């Protein structure tokens, strides 16, 4: 139990009680030679992603991906911090390799849609997020990227329903609600935006997007 | 996660019109 308690503690959510997750990370790193463990690296990557350490996301996930390039748990965070770094060649390579590796996984189609978003081809990203969403009904990135495609396309009425769907399917996820509130700004409807942003800020006290909004 | 592009503030035409007008009466003052 001395080790498995910590191992289970690693896998909880990262927004709250962040420091204890860190101390558990050094606890595993010491006395157990598990610093090389893949899931320890995954936890550290998610720590870095939470406060938006996207450069550290890139470096750590590149170190882990060299050993294994198809860890499905690792990959979505790497897509996120790659699109944040706004680079198309490496996203492009990984997406085209995953397409021929795992044709039936929504992960690769999500990566393709992200690549098209990075290339600002909204029309194709529409379909390539729709396919990823259809493949995995439990894939929040799919719905939020879908509504991102809607919002960046020019039309927003369907983006409203999309963000509402993403919010309702996944209760307790602040990001769909936050993006829906950004859209409310886009329609100049601030009255719902106040409540939605308060709800999002209830669990995200320190992140640039919330405070900027 | 696909982070949304943060919204950016724009310089409106009404405020710049107000400022250029105020400058017009400012130079008309003396």
């Amino acid at each position: 139990k001395e080790i498995m308690k910590n191992l289970y503690k690693i896998n909880l959510s990262k927004y709250i009680n962040t420091e204890d997750i860190t101390k558990s990370n050094e606890i595993l790193a010491k006395d157990y030679k598990l610093a090389d463990n893949v899931d320890v690296v995954r936890s550290k990557v998610d720590i870095c992603y939470t406060q938006c350490k996207f450069n550290e996301c890139l470096e750590l996930c590149e170190t882990v991906l060299e050993n294994d390039e198809f860890n499905t748990n690792i990959l979505p965070a790497y897509i996120g911090c790659l699109y944040e770094l706004s680079n198309k060649n490496k996203l492009f390579l990984l997406s085209h390799r995953l397409a021929e590796t795992f044709p039936k996984s929504a992960i690769t189609w999500f990566s393709v849609a992200t690549y098209y978003m990075s290339l600002d081809r909204i029309s194709e990203a529409q379909k390539y997020y729709s396919k990823s969403s259809i493949l995995d009904p439990s894939f929040a990135a799919a719905w939020l990227g879908f509504a991102h495609t809607y919002a960046l396309e020019g039309e927003q009425d369907q983006a409203l329903t999309a963000y509402s769907t993403a919010s309702r399917f996944f209760p307790g996820m602040h990001l769909p609600k936050l993006f829906l509130g950004m859209q409310f700004m886009a329609m100049n409807s601030l009255n719902l935006a106040e409540s939605y942003f308060v709800l999002a800020y209830d669990i995200c006290p320190n992140d640039p997007l919330v405070l900027n909004e | 996660m696909i982070r949304r592009a943060p919204t950016t503030l724009q310089l409106s035409h009404d405020d710049v019109t107000s400022l250029i007008d105020d400058l017009n009466e400012q130079k008309l003052k003396q």
